């Protein structure tokens, strides 16, 4: 009737998180350069 | 109880299938229930009076799956594989995704605490020498 009942739920939602980092990695960078924020 | 409900309606096509019957070829019939039922009316007697719980069942089912009548002795068979099928559910549950789904239960594991091995209700046909090693890689999947 299902053989991972609450165990993988979240596994199928769980490439999300993976494109958040994603966009996270790519969060960095406004602040790196187009701020150049650390040189400042 | 699905045997007993197709010898049940394997009667409806002959009380008016075949015109006449007499309550002895019905009671013969049924006779062979006659012995099935009250080998189980004790089971579920036993549960009612001694409040059996959790996988504290398993041993009861599976004791009076050692009395010798074939027939008792494959209908609590049935029954066995059914909660053997939960258990094992929870025991799939447990070891891969150290998840203690053991709601309001016991699944005979009660940081180490909510991840000790109850003895008390586990199977007296499942031993120690092997709980020790499923409690044991529970805890290892509870720290990773």
């Amino acid at each position: 009737l299902l053989t991972l009942p609450v165990l993988m739920k979240r596994s199928i939602t769980a490439p999300l998180a993976a494109h958040i980092s994603l966009v996270n990695k790519a969060a960095v960078d406004y602040f790196f350069v187009e701020l150049h924020l650390e040189a400042h | 109880l699905q045997p007993y409900r197709q010898a049940l309606l394997d009667l409806e096509q002959e009380f008016l299938g075949d015109p006449h019957l007499s309550i002895s070829h019905v009671n013969y019939f049924l006779d062979q229930f006659q012995l099935l039922f009250p080998s189980v009316m004790v089971v579920v007697e036993q549960i009612k009076s001694q409040k059996i719980h959790g996988c504290q069942i398993l041993e009861t089912v599976y004791k009076h799956s050692c009395g010798g009548l074939p027939p008792v002795r494959s209908a609590l068979e049935k029954i066995l594989a059914v909660c053997h099928g939960v258990m094992y559910k929870q025991l799939s549950a447990w070891m891969l995704h150290g998840l203690l789904l053991d709601q309001h239960e016991e699944f005979f594991i009660k940081s180490l605490k909510q991840f000790s091995l109850r003895v008390e209700i586990l199977p007296s046909y499942i031993p120690v020498r092997v709980a020790e090693k499923i409690l044991f890689v529970g805890e290892s999947v509870q720290m990773f």
